[PDB]
């Protein structure tokens, strides 16, 4: 019949899922190890080339308006409003949206304003796509449901960002999460799995800088009989100080040269001899486990979580850069553009909708799309329009 | 039938509100001496009787006395919630303890003396004397009452 | 979660508590919000009427008039300060006391730090108001300002006391001759209808809708407002009941002394005012006020976290007169 | 008052409990003699069944 | 409604991310870091490089007008005014643009003159773009905001800047910053991140010629 | 990109207003950066010829300026 008969669970399944996590990733605390990670020279580059990609399909976007003569007049409106921000632009938009890939979840905030004088003077455009921080918001309860754990209500921010050095209703904000199904709130940050690893490869790195500082293999040691040493420490004015002090700054100055060289008494008290001089080395054998192949299979189980671990050495970087693109335009294309078309109540038919459409992220290959228009035009089978014409 | 339960309520900052940070030796606010964990003549699992706030001489024993105080215990192994030093020292033993005694912004009411008596007007002026703020007035909580 | 050492238990939920705080002045919305720049305030009054004409003999003596009456008052503001640190230690070894394994986070710390002192802003911002109807600015421990304002501008509190014991006795109609005619004789201008409402303790508020009188009113037929087989205000935790033109409210916050009450009247201009001072920092100095400041600062040398809060405002009765004590017996 | 000395906040409360859980078994079981020679009762000629007592 | 309920958290977002940072990275400590850094004949390669090609690309620039015939007009004006800077070139413009891949943000000024005698006598030109040092900005608060962090009012500038051997307001200025978000006035130089392998790199390097 | 979001979108807006130029949003000029990467010779000729053999190459100065 027409009635629900269960829950989403949202409140439930946050709470088995926090539990289930070491507590150094929770939610209070990610927002710390977020950024005390990034620091890491592969972390930090995986990320950056994640962005590098967002930014340039959302830069030159389109506007695809339907067939009726009313579709095309909106799709004008669209893209004048989202063009004309004030002091904001898409790729800006879209560099802050993406940031949900670092702690699974991003909250926008749309304000709109009424237009005084230009083109459309009376309608309303979209003032600020407000950025809300995640690190600005409630690290107790961030996101609050109904009595029930059913659906959400809106989302708290904390009232120490209100200061310099409340609940946002639902309806307001535009919410994009990654990495859980739609029962998660908070999703799963792409860095969650990562985090074991980056703790071992951090750990062996350190081994490695101690370790090739502390192999002291041919260092010089020198044996003196005891008597001259003790009656130097108690005659500061005595032959064998003098000596002594002597050695001190001679061993520490003893490199290799044009005159280097070594003379020392050749006296015998018994089965060892008075004097000597030897260069140290390991009376053994040396590390076995070859600690560099340890960092690169770690650094490569980190760089995959992101799409980006080919650094090592259509694709699974560039398919991997569609998902973040396809989330933005779900909350673009479904959440903004219908509400701001009804406060300027322009409605229409669900086919009659514009779209936004994002750029393409692989740029076009010359030699091969001019031998492809031939094939395709000696054959007839390209239309005489200028939206072809356009093309070149 | 009895259910086992506790609470874990306490915190460190309510005797130390604020410190004066240098720049160079961040350890300048606090001193170590070797003071008597476990009671001397106790048995073997008589946990100290010693609480984060006591005032100590320079001699490392507790102070009885407005003249004989010189700084004020903050232990980490002594802090509540994480005293599960039981039983670990013998009877008696001497252990390092940290005693802060310049650059803080302590809280009066915490401070109190071997028997837990709380500081005098001659402690107060003994212990400011190092260069710390003993501020008489925090805001306190009240947490259900049914009125307020 | 772990239960003893080679025994395991699972974890189930979490509860929490905290006590009520009030909002109802608040919600009547019956102060008016001024944001200077000073410390200090002006009022300025102007008080005029007129006298009577004797009759005098024709082509003799005539009469002249008297002259008006000016007079001006200053005033201060206290300062409110909350400050609180974090260590090291808070967070060292302790879990986070949510999940199973989640370790202990700065931010769940400073987001309790940002609850408790908004909700202590609240509360003594609700205590302000409350302090501020009964003729007294509200700054403990300060008696920079204490300024009482049936002294400062000159007047005397109207009792208007009620009996509850006699049950042959209406209590409205003393709260009527006594309440309603000084308001109507001190409004000071030239207005009518004055809606009056008044603030009751439980106990008064309990004691008055059992009085025999008030039920015999309601009872013989149905009318509206069922006392007898509804409840006064609904479901509310608040209380409401309007009677012979008057509207009484519970005070729930027990602010107001048991078995007292006070009655004031509403429309009347600028009988409460509220101002607000800039903060002592260089931004805001010789600025304009804001409601409240927050601020926060993490170490640059990792070691500390702090959090800070201040706020300045004063609260001001501008006319004494029309406040009464309305105190029951019982 | 102003440009002398600030106040601080107070601490906070936790506590926990542990509790136990009991059990409830419940169990039965069927012969054949119950129903080889047996009639279904309310019913005039009808044949014991196995299900019929299983339900 | 049309009524913003939040704050970017300017103020808020950059207080956390100085603590988050090694102390020798961390704002007025960078400006030195920076010039301490690019000695390394593998760091100032990279930053070499990057110039070349931003320089060539800022070289052969063009305007695009509309299709009116107003535009054509206006974009000839703007043509003039971009390649007519008194003692300024886009080149150098581009190169001085691209500092924030060193120190995470770029400050310029706009200042604009009448002409006198020309083509377009009555208009005005853009005199110079006047690059702001990051050297040579405020080492405590180098950015202003609001009596909130909402927004930003204004840069300042150190006065010991004045001197041979000040709030300038934010829409005379040009920000261009890069690696955070919108809320990050400070941006994330590329070299942090780097600034722990370089430490590590450098410290092998003075052990190879010492063993040797 | 970067500093052509700040020379597109604060000096001309600006610069524009200045000299009381005011157009509507789908006539304001805009500039464009150069090419980063030299145009191949090879390349770039045979590709003419695949798009001239067929007729979709306009007959304009704008693409005889190429040469």
């Amino acid at each position: 019949r027409m009635s629900e008969q269960g829950t989403f669970a949202l409140a439930k399944v946050q709470v088995d899922s926090e539990r289930m996590k070491a507590e150094e990733i929770r939610w209070p605390h990610l927002i710390g190890t977020a950024e005390s990670m990034k620091q890491d020279a592969t972390v930090a580059t995986g990320l950056d080339m994640l962005y590098t990609f967002v930014e340039k399909a959302f830069k030159d976007f389109k506007v695809i308006p339907g067939e009726s003569e009313e579709s095309k007049k909106a799709a004008k409106f669209i893209e004048y409003c989202l063009k004309n921000m004030e002091g904001q632009t898409l790729r800006q938009f879209a560099r802050d949206a993406a940031t949900f890939n670092e702690y699974g979840l991003s909250v926008v905030e749309k304000v709109y304003t009424q237009i005084a004088v230009g083109e459309y003077v009376g309608k309303y455009k979209v003032k600020n796509l407000a950025f809300r921080p995640q690190a600005s918001l409630s690290r107790t309860n961030p996101i609050v449901y109904n009595s029930d754990g059913s659906a959400i209500v809106g989302i708290k921010q904390s009232l120490s960002a209100f200061q310099n050095y409340v609940i946002i209703p639902i309806s307001r904000v535009m919410l994009m999460n990654t990495g859980g199904s739609s029962s998660q709130a908070l999703g799963v940050s792409p860095l969650v799995g990562c985090y074991r690893a980056w703790r071992e490869k951090i750990l062996i790195e350190n081994l490695e800088v101690v370790g090739a500082t502390k192999d002291m293999g041919g260092v010089i040691e020198l044996k003196i009989p005891s008597q001259i040493l003790n009656k130097a420490a108690m005659d500061p004015s005595s032959p064998e100080a003098d000596m002594v002090r002597g050695l001190m700054s001679d061993a520490a100055n003893a490199h290799s040269g044009e005159q280097s060289f070594f003379m020392l008494p050749s006296d015998t008290k018994d089965n060892a001899p008075q004097y000597s001089m030897t260069l140290k080395g390991i009376d053994g054998m040396g590390k076995q486990y070859s600690t560099a192949q340890l960092i690169s299979d770690r650094k490569k189980s980190i760089l995959d979580r992101l799409g980006a671990g080919f650094i090592n050495v259509q694709t699974i970087h560039t398919q991997f850069v569609q998902r973040v693109n396809e989330i933005i335009l779900e909350a673009l294309n479904e959440n903004l553009l219908p509400q701001l078309l009804a406060l300027n109540d322009i409605r229409l038919p669900e086919t009659e909708m514009p779209y936004v459409k994002a750029g393409e992220i692989v740029d076009v290959d010359m030699e091969g799309f001019s031998k492809a228009i031939q094939r395709i035009g000696a054959v007839g089978y390209l239309p005489k329009t200028p939206k072809v014409i356009n093309r070149v | 039938a009895k259910a086992h339960v506790a609470t874990l309520e306490g915190n460190y900052s309510d005797i130390v509100l604020g410190r004066v940070v240098a720049f160079g030796d961040t350890g300048w606010n606090f001193k170590e001496v070797d003071m008597t964990f476990i009671a001397d003549d106790a048995d073997a699992d008589s946990k100290t009787t010693l609480f984060a706030g006591v005032l100590v001489g320079e001699d490392g024993t507790p102070a009885t006395a407005a003249a004989g105080v010189f700084g004020v215990l903050v232990d980490r192994k002594v802090l509540p919630g994480v005293d599960h030093y039981i039983g670990v020292f013998e009877p008696g033993e001497k252990v390092p303890m940290v005693l802060a005694v310049r650059g803080l912004t302590l809280n009066q009411l915490k401070l109190k003396y071997a028997d837990g008596t709380a500081i005098d007007a001659a402690g107060i002026q003994a212990l400011e004397a190092q260069g710390n703020q003993v501020t008489d007035k925090i805001v306190g909580t009240q947490f259900i009452g049914s009125v307020l | 979660m772990q239960n003893g050492d080679f025994q395991i238990l699972d974890y189930t939920g979490l509860i929490s508590t905290m006590p009520r705080v009030d909002t109802l002045l608040q919600s009547m919305n019956l102060f008016t919000e001024h944001f200077g720049r000073t410390t200090v305030a002006r009022i300025e009054r102007l008080d005029d009427g007129a006298g009577d004409i004797k009759a005098v003999q024709r082509g003799g003596v005539r009469q002249h008039l008297a002259n008006d009456r000016k007079k001006i008052v200053n005033l201060n503001i206290p300062f409110f300060p909350l400050d609180r640190s974090i260590d090291r230690a808070d967070i060292q070894n302790f879990r986070e006391f949510g999940t199973e394994n989640a370790p202990a986070t700065v931010d769940a710390e400073v987001q309790r730090h940002m609850a408790r002192i908004r909700r202590s802003h609240a509360i003594l911002k609700s205590k302000a108001m409350y302090a501020a109807l009964k003729g007294t600015s509200w700054s403990p421990d300060d008696p920079v300002s204490d300024y009482n304002y049936y002294d400062v501008w000159g007047a005397t509190q109207t009792t208007a006391d009620v009996d509850f014991t006699k049950l042959g006795v209406d209590p409205i109609e003393v709260l009527e001759a006594e309440a309603r005619a000084h308001i109507i004789d001190w409004a000071g201008d030239n207005g009518d209808n004055y809606e009056i409402v008044v603030l009751a303790s439980r106990q008064w508020f309990s004691a008055l809708i059992a009085h025999p009188q008030v039920t015999g009113a309601y009872s013989q037929y149905p009318s509206t407002q069922e006392i007898l087989r509804r409840r006064l205000g609904g479901n509310a935790n608040n209380r409401i009941f309007e009677h012979k033109n008057i509207l009484f409210i519970e005070d729930i916050s027990g602010n107001i002394p048991a078995g007292e009450a006070y009655i004031f009247p509403r429309g009347i201009s600028r009988m409460f005012e509220i101002y607000y001072a800039p903060s002592d920092t260089l931004r805001d100095a010789n600025q304009a006020a804001q409601e409240l400041y927050v601020f926060f600062k993490e170490s640059n040398y990792l070691r500390e976290a702090k959090i800070e809060s201040e706020t300045s405002f004063l609260t001001v009765n501008n006319r004494p007169e029309l406040v009464v004590k309305s105190t029951g017996k019982f």
